[PDB]
C-alpha cells in the first residue's frame, strides 16, 4: 500500500506482496564527487499506478486545458526530473539501491528453491536412513548388485 | 477560504538582499507554479522571474538573470525570492502571483496575488518629521510635514474627520533622501477668526508626536 | 522584440461606455496565454480575463473581449460607475512575459475653473534650515496644469517640486501643489515670487502675489 512519490508514482507496489525487499546501503558504488546525474523519476501524473506498473513515457504532461504543442511552459510540464545526488547530500539523503523479489505459485512444476542435508552415512548399524523421498530403517551394507545408469 | 500570504514590510541598505516569502493555503500548492513581479511607485509593471513548485524549472528575465535566486522548499510549501547587491533605483514593491490550481486541473491564470511587500534602501539615517504651518492672509490653511526619514507616515486632525477639503498629498523624495509632504483643508467661510483651528500630526514608526497651531 | 504597447492612454467619459482599450502586439504570439489585469491604486490587482476569449469564476456587467494572432481589444459595454482603475495587459506565452503599458479611465465633469492661491513663508522659516514657498492649485477636471516660478526677472526650474492628489469622490476635482526651495542666506536677491498657470477655463493667464512688507 503506502503513498509518497515512490511506490504510487513510478513504482507502484501490490498489497499481498509475495517477495523479499532488500535495501543495502551504498556511498562509493554511486554519488560520485561533484555530483552523479544519471538516474531519472517522474513528477507528474494525470493518474495513479495500477499494481506492477512501468510507465516509461517522455510526452509533457499537461496540468491546465490548453493543448500544448511540445512547449515548456505553464501547464504543460515534463515529469523527469534527476536525482540530486551529493557527495554529502545527507544521512538521509544517500543513493539507496534496492532489490525487491517476488515469489509466485500457480499451476505449474516449481524449479526454485535450495535443499541441504550433505549428512554422512553409516554402514553396519541399526539406522534410519532417508534418502532423496524415500525413508526407512535399517542396516545399510556394500553390494554386488549392478545397477542400470 | 484559499488565499496566499506574503511577507511584511522591509526597508534595507545598498549592498544586502531581500527575503520574501509567499505561504500558500488552501490549495494544491505542489501542483503550481510562482511569478515574482516588481510594481514601482505609480508606474508600469515589470516581471522578474517565475519558477515551478514541482522543482527543477525556473526562468529568469534577461536582465533579471543574475543576482536572483528564488527559493522553493517543500516542507512548508511556501516560496522564497532572495535579490542580492540592492541598488538605489530598486527601491519598490514585490508582488506574489499563483494559480488556483485544485487536483486534477490546473487554473490557467494566476487568480491569486499577494499582497505585496515593499524595500527602500537610503542613507539609513532616520530622522524624526517636523511640522511648517502655512496660513492664508474663502480661505486654506494648512501645515506641511517634511524631514522624516522613508517610511509609512499618517496625518489627521486629532479626530479622524472634518473632510471639508483635507488635501493630503502623496510624500516627496527630495535630493536628500528625506520625504515631505502637507495637508492644507479650506475653512468653511470668512470664520477664520474664531472657532479652532489646529493641524496635529501623529507618527508610529518613531518616537514623535508633534502638535502645532495654525493662525493667521 | 516583444512589446504589449496600448493605443489608448486615457479615457475620460461618463458612466455608461463602450470603452474599447487595444493591446496590439508586434511579433505573433497565440492567443491562449494572455490575462488582463484591473489595478485599482493602493492594493493589489485582480484577474479579470485569460486566455484571449474566456471569463473568471466571476466578473460583473458580462466584460468582453477578444482578439487574434497579433491584435488583442477588449470592451465594457455600459461602463459602470466603480468601474475606474488602471488596466494592464500580460502575455505569457513565451518568455520574457512583458507585462502592459497601462490605461487609465475617469468621469468628464465638464472642465471648470481652478483656483490658485499662494502660501508666503512663515516666521520659522528663516530660522529653519531652508525656506520654500508653496502655491496651491484646486478644483480642476482637466490634468493640463502647467506652473511657472515668477522669480523676479527670471524664469528658472532650478528645482521645484510638483505634487498631485487622487481623483476627488464627492466633488471630482483635482488639486496639485507647487514647492521650491531656495537659498538661505538671505532670500532677498528677489523680493517678486509668484506662480502662473494656465488652464482651459481660465482664459487670460492669473498673476497674483504678495511681496512682503
Ligand atoms: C479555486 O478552485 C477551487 C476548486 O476548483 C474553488 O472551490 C470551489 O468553489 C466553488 C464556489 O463556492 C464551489 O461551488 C460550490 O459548491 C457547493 C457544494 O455544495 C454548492 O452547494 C455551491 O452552490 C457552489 O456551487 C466548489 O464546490 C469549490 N470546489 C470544490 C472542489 O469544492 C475555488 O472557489 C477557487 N477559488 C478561486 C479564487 O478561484
Amino acid at each position: 500500500g503506502q503513498t509518497g512519490k515512490i511506490a504510487d508514482y513510478n513504482y507502484k507496489l501490490p498489497d499481498d506482496f509475495t517477495g523479499c525487499v532488500i535495501a543495502w546501503n551504498s556511498n562509493n558504488l554511486d554519488s560520485k564527487v561533484g555530483g552523479n546525474y544519471n538516474y531519472l523519476y517522474r513528477l507528474f501524473r494525470k493518474s495513479n499506478l495500477k499494481p506492477f506498473e512501468r510507465d516509461i513515457s517522455t510526452e509533457i504532461y499537461q496540468a491546465g486545458s490548453t493543448p500544448c504543442n511540445g512547449v515548456e511552459g505553464f501547464n504543460c510540464y515534463f515529469p523527469l526530473q534527476s536525482y540530486g545526488f551529493q557527495p554529502t547530500n545527507g544521512v538521509g539523503y544517500q543513493p539507496y539501491r534496492v532489490v525487491v523479489l517476488s515469489f509466485e505459485l500457480l499451476h505449474a512444476p516449481a524449479t526454485v528453491c535450495g535443499p541441504k542435508k550433505s549428512t554422512n552415512l553409516v554402514k553396519n548399524k541399526c539406522v534410519n536412513f532417508n534418502f532423496n523421498g524415500l525413508t526407512g530403517t535399517g542396516v545399510l551394507t556394500e553390494s554386488n548388485k549392478k545397477f542400470l545408469p | 477560504q484559499m488565499q496566499l500570504v506574503q511577507s511584511g514590510p522591509e526597508v534595507k541598505k545598498p549592498g544586502t538582499s531581500v527575503k520574501v516569502s509567499c505561504k500558500a493555503s488552501g490549495f494544491t500548492f505542489t501542483s503550481s507554479a510562482v511569478q515574482w513581479v516588481r510594481q514601482a511607485r505609480g508606474q508600469r509593471l515589470e516581471w522578474i522571474g517565475w519558477i515551478v513548485v514541482g522543482s527543477g524549472n525556473t526562468n529568469y528575465a534577461q536582465k533579471f538573470q543574475e543576482r536572483v535566486t528564488i527559493t522553493r522548499d517543500m516542507s512548508t510549501s511556501t516560496a522564497y525570492m532572495e535579490l542580492s547587491s540592492l541598488r538605489s533605483e530598486d527601491t519598490a514593491v514585490y508582488y506574489c502571483a499563483a494559480p488556483n490550481c485544485s487536483n486534477v486541473v490546473c487554473y490557467d491564470g494566476f487568480d491569486i496575488w499577494g499582497q505585496g511587500t515593499m524595500v527602500t534602501v537610503s542613507s539609513a539615517s532616520t530622522k524624526g518629521p517636523s511640522v511648517f504651518p502655512l496660513a492664508p492672509s474663502t480661505a486654506a490653511l494648512g501645515c506641511l510635514v517634511k524631514d522624516y526619514f522613508p517610511e509609512p507616515v499618517t496625518v489627521s486632525w486629532n479626530s479622524g474627520a472634518l473632510t471639508s477639503g483635507v488635501h493630503t498629498f502623496p510624500a516627496v523624495l527630495q535630493s536628500s533622501g528625506l520625504y515631505s509632504l502637507s495637508s492644507v483643508v479650506t475653512v468653511p467661510s470668512s470664520s477664520l477668526g474664531t472657532q479652532t483651528y489646529i493641524c496635529n500630526v501623529n507618527h508610529k514608526p518613531s518616537n514623535t508626536k508633534v502638535d502645532k497651531k495654525v493662525e493667521p | 522584440e516583444i512589446v504589449l504597447t496600448q493605443s489608448p492612454g486615457t479615457l475620460s467619459l461618463s458612466p455608461g461606455e463602450r470603452a474599447t482599450l487595444s493591446c496590439r502586439a508586434s511579433q505573433s504570439v497565440s492567443s491562449s496565454y494572455l490575462a488582463w489585469y484591473q489595478q485599482k491604486p493602493g492594493q493589489a490587482p485582480r484577474l479579470l480575463i485569460y486566455s484571449a476569449s474566456s471569463r473568471a469564476t466571476g466578473i460583473p456587467d458580462r466584460f468582453s473581449g477578444s482578439g487574434s494572432g497579433t491584435d488583442f481589444t477588449l470592451t465594457i459595454s455600459r461602463l459602470e460607475p466603480e468601474d475606474f482603475a488602471v488596466y494592464f495587459c500580460q502575455q505569457y506565452g513565451t518568455s520574457p512575459w512583458t507585462f502592459g503599458q497601462g490605461t487609465k479611465v475617469e468621469i468628464k465633469r465638464t472642465v471648470a475653473a481652478p483656483s490658485v492661491f499662494i502660501f508666503p513663508p512663515s516666521d520659522e522659516q528663516l530660522k529653519s534650515g531652508t525656506a520654500s514657498v508653496v502655491c496651491l492649485l484646486n478644483n480642476f477636471y482637466p490634468r493640463e496644469a502647467k506652473v511657472q516660478w515668477k522669480v523676479d526677472n527670471a524664469l528658472q526650474s532650478g528645482n521645484s517640486q510638483e505634487s498631485v492628489t487622487e481623483q476627488d469622490s464627492k466633488d471630482s476635482t483635482y488639486s496639485l501643489s507647487s514647492t521650491l526651495t531656495l537659498s538661505k542666506a538671505d532670500y532677498e536677491k528677489h523680493k517678486v515670487y509668484a506662480c502662473e498657470v494656465t488652464h482651459q477655463g481660465l482664459s487670460s493667464p492669473v498673476t497674483k502675489s504678495f511681496n512682503r512688507g
